[PDB]
C-alpha cells in the first residue's frame, strides 16, 4: 500500500 | 591453497597490544611469530568490521586476512537492542570472506572468534549473491571452520544462514520466473529435503474457491499467472495432536498494484513482494533442518497483482472467508486481501500462535527503514519473545501499534464492513494493520511488516546489496526458544 | 519519404504489425521483382529463440511478426548484403511502466525505426542500385495486461545474454537486441539500425538532426556527406565504455535495461544495443526527436515526418557507386 | 617510513609474466626478487586499475602498493576518442594512492610509470577531498615523484591537477561561503601567486550598471548577496599589444532558479553553478603558472539566483548590454541572461577567440551525462583544437550543433528581441547555446556546456565522488599548445 | 525510453 | 535550465  | 580469516580485538587499556582470537595466536605460534611482526609494520590497528590481507606466510594458507573484531567482551547492548560481539563477528568475517573471494580463492577456514554460530553466519551470508542468470560470476568459495572444536555451533550458524539466504533467492529471483506456481516448488523440495516429517499442499485455484477465499481470488484474477495456496505442514512434536504454531506470509509474486498502478521507478523491488511468505517458509525449512520438536504450519497465498481487463476495480466489494465483505478502494493495498483469508483458514489449525509477515506498507519504510522490522501483536508476551530472539539474531523487530484509533479508520466504510484503505494518509502501516485484526480472534497473534527490510543497501554489514531475507533467523530463534521453553 | 510518413502516421489500430508488414510487402515487390519478403510469425519468433521480443509481444493480444525483406540487387548473388534493422513498436503505451496520457497518440509511430529502413530499401529498390540488402524488422505492440513484462523480469536474448527488464518502456532495446543478433546471420558489410528509441534524443538534439551511434568512422562520414545532399542531417552521439558500465552493472543479469542513472538516455541505450553487436561497421540511428515536424522542416506539413529515410536512400545509392 | 607505488602491466601472449615498469623491476632487484615472489604467492595477476599491497619489503617502504597498468602500448583509442595508456595510469596511481591513504602513510613516493605527468595527476586528483569544514579528515598525504628522471614531466602532472584541484574546491565549497566575493578574492590570490604579469579587477555593481549590463543584473537582483564582474589579465606574450584569448565563466554562485524556483531534491548541487567560471579562472591561473607566451582575459559574471521580493519575474523584458532585449519567461535560465552580456564585453578585447564555460542546462546532462563536455562553437578549427587537447588529457569533448533550427526558436518571442527558454522542451543545451550565438559576432567562439560534468560518482575513476572541475586540463592543454602553435 |  |  502507498502512502498515497 | 586455502584462505585464511583471523580475528583480532581491539586494543584494552590494560594490554600492551591488540590480542588475537585463540586461533590467531595459534597461528601466529605457527608461523614463528610472522604474523604479529607483519601486522605490527602494516601500520594502525584493526578497528571492527576493518580488515588486512597478508601473504606468503604459510604455505598451506598463502592469503591470510586477519578482521577486526571490537571489543572482546561486547555484549548486549542495551542502547542498540543487540548482542553487539555477535554483530561485531558477523560483519568482519564477513569482510574477511569477501576479501579472500576478491582474490578468487576457492576454500576458506574461518576462525570461530569465540563464537563459531556468529562466525558462520558473517560467513554464509557474507558470501552469498544471487548470480544463477549471469554469464560472469565470482568464485564460488567452500567456507569451513577452522579448527574441530566448535562444530555444533558453527553449523548451527550455517542453517540460520542458510536458511535466510534461502528467502533471499526465493525473493531475488526474478517473478517471471519465481512464479507462484515455482515458489511453492521450491519450498516444497526444501521442506521435504530438511525432514520426512512434513506434508506440503501446493492448492489450486479450485481449492481456493472451494474454501470461498474471494478476497484472495479478487486479487489474483487481474493476471493470466495461476494463484496457488501453499500449505505446509512441519510435524516435530511428539504428540501428533499437540496444537501448531501457524505462520502466514504474504506471496505476492509480482506487485503492479494493478489497477491503482505503481509509478515506474524501482518498481522492479515488487519482485520481492512474496517476501512475507519467503521468510515464514524458510524459517520453517530450517526449524526441520533443526528437529524443533513442535508442529508447526505454513500458509502463503501466492499470486500476481496485475492490472487488465479482468482485474480488482476501485470500489468493488469482495467477501473474505470469514464472510465480512471488503470495500477494495485501492488496488495497490493487495497484501491485506490476501492475508485475511489466510489469516481467516489459519484459525482452523487450533493454533497456538499464528505470527504472519509481509511486505506491506510502503509506510513501515517511511516509518522505520532498515533498522528493524515491525512488529503488531496483541500479546506482549509474543512480542517479548520476538524482541529476545532478535538481540541474539540482530535481525531487530521494533514494536508498534494496535490501538482502536487506527480499526476506526477502515472500518468507517462506505459499502462494506472493511475499507482496504484508511480514510487517511496518516499512520498506514498502522491501519494496515487493523484491518488484518479484523480477521483476526485469536489472542496470540503477531504482524510483522517487513516492507522496510525488504532490501540492504549497506545497513547490514554482512549482506551485500540485493534482497535481504530478512528477519528469517529471528523468526528461527523464536521457534528454537520455543520449542524449550 | 512519403510512404514512411504514412506508415508512421496511421492510427495503430489499422497499422499492426501484420498490416505494416503486408504494406511494405506490396511496396517492394512493385518496386523489384529481385526481392523476397518473409512475414514471420510467432511460431518463427520462438524458434528462432528471440527470447526479448517476445517478451515485449506477449502483453498485447495483437500477434506480432518479424519482417525479413530481401534486395537483390548485386549482379553477384553471393554479394554480402547490407543490412538494415528497425524498431518496429506499433504502439507503445510503456506496458507496465506505462507512459502518462499527454500525447500518447504520438506512440503510434513508435515503428518509425522499421517505416524509414523498409521505405529506403522500398526507395533503393526502384532506383535499381547494384547492392544486395536486407531489412530486418521486428514488430507487436508495447502493452499492459495480466501477461505483460513485469519489472525485474530477466528475459534471454538469441545470443544467450540475459536482460533485467527494469523498465517495460525501454522495450525498443529489447527487441533490437534479438533483431541485431539475427543481422549478424547475413554476414553482411554493414548493419544500420534506427529507432524511435528514447525520449533522451529528443531532449538532446530536438529534430534538428538524427543521433548517430557508431563504431565506425568511415560509416558515420558516410551518413554525413549524404546527409549535406539531403538536408535531412545527421549528428554523432558517443559510443564510449562509460556508458556501457551503466548498463552492465545488473543486479540480476547481464545487461540491464535501463541506465543505472538519469544522465545520457540516449548513450546508454546504444550502449545496450552494442552489447548485440560484434560487427565492425555499424550505426544505431537514434530517430526520437525527428519523429514529427511542426514548422521545422518547412517543405513538411505538421505530423509524422518519415526522417530520415531519404538520407539513407542517399547513402545506399553512394554506397552502390562507391 | 614512506609507502610507494609501483606498476605492473599486463601480460602480452609473448611473454612468460607480467613486465613491471622500471621503477617496479629495480625494486624488486633491491629487495633481492622478493616483489615478485610475493606478487606470485598472492594470486591471480593484477588487471588495469586494480592494487594489491605487500608489507615488510623493504626497511623503507613498509607498505608497497602494486597497481596494474594495462597494456603498456596501450595508446590512442579511436573508439573513445582518448589515450587510453594515460587514463590506465590515471587510474591506477590514484588506487595505488587510496590504499596508501587508507593505512594512514603521510608519504608517498610514484612510479612514474613510463609518464610521469599522468601518473602524477593520477596521485593529485586521486587524493584530493574538500574537508576544510571536517573535524574528521584523512590523513594528509604529500605524494612525489619516486626516482629523479622524471621531474618536469612530473611537475607538469601536478600543475595540471592542481589547476583542476583549484575548480573542484571553488565548486565543492558551500555557496555561503563562496559567495560572488569570496570567489574572486581566491581567484585573485592563486592568479597573483601564479604571475605578477597579471591584473585583476573585481568589479561591483557601479561598475556593472555604469556598463549597462541589464541582463546580469536582473538575475542578482533577487539576492541580497552582493554581484562582481571578475575580470583577470595574464600577460604572457612578449608583445603586450598581441590580442588576447578570452575566456567567460557562469558564476552563479548558488541557483535556486529564483522565481521559476527549483524543486528540493539535490538542490544543493547548485553551489557549484560557478563551475564555468571556476574552471575557466583555473585553467587562467595554471596557464601563468605555465608561464605560457600568450595574453588571456578572463570573464566572470558572479551573483546568486535567489527568490525574494525584487527578484526576476517570468515576463520581464531586460536590455543586454548590446542593446538586444531578451523576455524573461524562466527565471531559472539565468545563467544565459548573465553570459549575454559577458559575452559582450568579451567582444570590447579584439580577441583572438572566445571560449565561454557554463553549467548550463539541465539538458546538457541528458544529452551526454558526465561523459563529455558538450562544445557549441561557429569554428571547426577551434572544435578540433579543443578535441585533440581532450584526447591528451582523457577528459573528453562532444561537438553539438549549432544550427539556425534552433535560433529560430528562441528569437520566436512575443515581447522582445530574443526567449530566455525555447518554445519546447526539445534539445535545451542547443536552443540555449543558439540564445547565447545572439550575443556572439566572433567567428572563433565556443560555448561548453559542463552541466553533465559537474559531479563525479564513480565515471571518472581518479576522481573521488563530489565536483568534478572538469574540464580544467583541457582548457589548460588547449592554451599549452595554441602558445607553440 | 524515459528520463526517467 | 530544467526541461521543463
Ligand atoms: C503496497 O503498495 C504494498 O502492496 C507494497 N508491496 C509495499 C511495498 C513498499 C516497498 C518499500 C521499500 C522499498
Ligand atoms: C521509450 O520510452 C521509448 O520506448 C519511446 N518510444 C520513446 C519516445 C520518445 C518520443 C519523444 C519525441 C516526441
Ligand atoms: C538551469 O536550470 C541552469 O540554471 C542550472 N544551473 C542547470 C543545472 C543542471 C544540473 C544537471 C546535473 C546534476
Ligand atoms: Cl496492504
Ligand atoms: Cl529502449
Ligand atoms: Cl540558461
Ligand atoms: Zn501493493
Ligand atoms: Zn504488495
Ligand atoms: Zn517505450
Ligand atoms: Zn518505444
Ligand atoms: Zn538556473
Ligand atoms: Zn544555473
Amino acid at each position: 500500500a502507498l502512502y498515497y | 591453497t586455502k584462505g585464511l580469516v583471523l580475528g583480532i580485538y581491539s586494543k584494552e587499556k590494560e594490554e600492551d597490544e591488540p590480542q588475537f582470537t585463540s586461533a590467531g595466536e595459534n597461528f601466529n605460534k605457527l608461523v614463528s611469530g610472522k604474523l604479529r611482526e607483519i601486522l605490527n609494520i602494516s601500520g594502525p590497528p584493526l578497528k571492527a568490521g576493518k580488515t588486512r590481507t597478508f601473504y606468503g606466510l604459510h604455505e598451506d594458507f598463502p592469503s591470510v586476512v586477519v578482521v577486526g573484531l571490537g571489543k572482546k567482551t561486547a555484549g548486549i547492548d542495551e542502547q542498540e537492542n543487540w548482542h553487539e560481539g555477535k554483530e561485531n563477528i558477523r560483519a568482519a568475517v564477513a569482510a574477511g570472506c569477501r576479501q579472500i573471494q576478491d582474490l578468487e580463492i576457492p576454500s576458506v577456514e574461518v576462525d570461530p572468534c569465540g563464537d563459531a554460530q556468529a562466525a558462520a553466519e558473517g560467513a554464509v551470508l557474507g558470501l552469498y549473491e544471487y548470480d544463477d542468470l549471469k554469464q560472469k560470476r565470482k568464485v564460488v568459495v567452500s567456507a569451513k571452520l577452522h579448527g574441530s572444536e566448535d562444530q555444533e555451533a558453527w553449523q548451527r550458524g550455517v542453517l540460520f544462514a542458510s536458511g535466510q539466504n534461502l528467502a533471499r533467492r526465493l525473493m531475488e529471483t526474478p517473478a517471471n520466473e519465481m512464479t507462484p506456481t515455482k515458489f511453492a516448488e521450491i519450498v516444497e523440495e526444501n521442506l521435504k529435503s530438511a525432514s520426512i516429517k512434513t506434508d506440503v499442499f501446493i492448492r489450486p485455484k479450485s481449492w481456493i474457491e472451494e474454501q470461498e477465499m474471494g478476497s484472495f481470488l479478487s486479487v489474483a484474477k487481474g493476471s493470466e499467472e495461476p494463484p496457488v495456496f501453499l500449505e505446509i505442514h512441519y510435524k516435530g512434536s511428539p504428540n501428533a495432536s499437540e496444537p501448531p504454531l501457524v505462520f502466514v506470509g504474504k506471496g505476492i509474486t509480482f506487485d503492479s498494484g494493478g489497477i491503482s498502478i505503481k509509478a515506474a521507478a524501482n518498481m522492479d523491488l515488487m519482485r520481492a513482494d512474496m517476501g512475507g511468505a519467503a521468510t515464514i517458509c524458510s524459517a520453517i525449512v530450517s526449524a526441520a533442518k533443526l528437529d524443533l520438536p513442535i508442529n508447526i504450519v505454513g500458509l502463503a497465498p501466492l499470486c500476481e497483482n496485475m492490472p487488465s481487463g479482468k482485474a480488482n476495480k476501485p470500489g468493488d466489494v469482495v467477501r473474505a472467508r470469514n464472510g465480512k465483505t471488503i470495500q477494495v478502494d485501492n488496488t495497490d493495498a493487495e497484501g491485506r486481501l490476501i492475508l485475511a483469508d489466510a489469516l481467516c483458514y489459519a484459525h482452523t489449525f487450533n493454533p497456538k500462535v499464528i505470527i504472519n509477515a509481509a511486505t506491506l506498507t510502503g509506510a513501515m519504510d517511511i516509518a522505520l527503514g532498515s533498522g528493524a522490522t515491525g512488529v503488531f501483536t496483541n500479546s506482549s508476551w509474543l512480542w517479548n519473545k520476538l524482541f529476545e530472539a532478535s538481540i541474539e539474531t540482530g535481525d531487530r523487530v521494533w514494536r508498534m501499534p494496535l490501538f482502536e484509533h487506527y480499526t476506526r479508520q477502515v472500518i468507517d466504510c462506505q459499502l462494506a464492513d472493511v475499507n482496504n484503505i484508511g480514510k487517511y494518509r496518516s499512520a498506514g502501516a498502522c491501519t494496515a494493520a487493523a484491518f488484518l485484526k479484523e480477521f483476526v480472534t485469536h489472542p496470540k497473534w503477531a504482524h510483522l511488516d517487513i516492507a522496510g527490510v525488504m532490501t540492504n543497501k549497506d545497513e547490514v554489514p554482512y549482506l551485500r546489496k540485493g534482497m535481504a531475507g530478512r528477519p528469517t533467523r529471528t523468526l528461527i530463534e523464536f521457534l528454537f526458544r520455543f520449542s524449550q521453553e
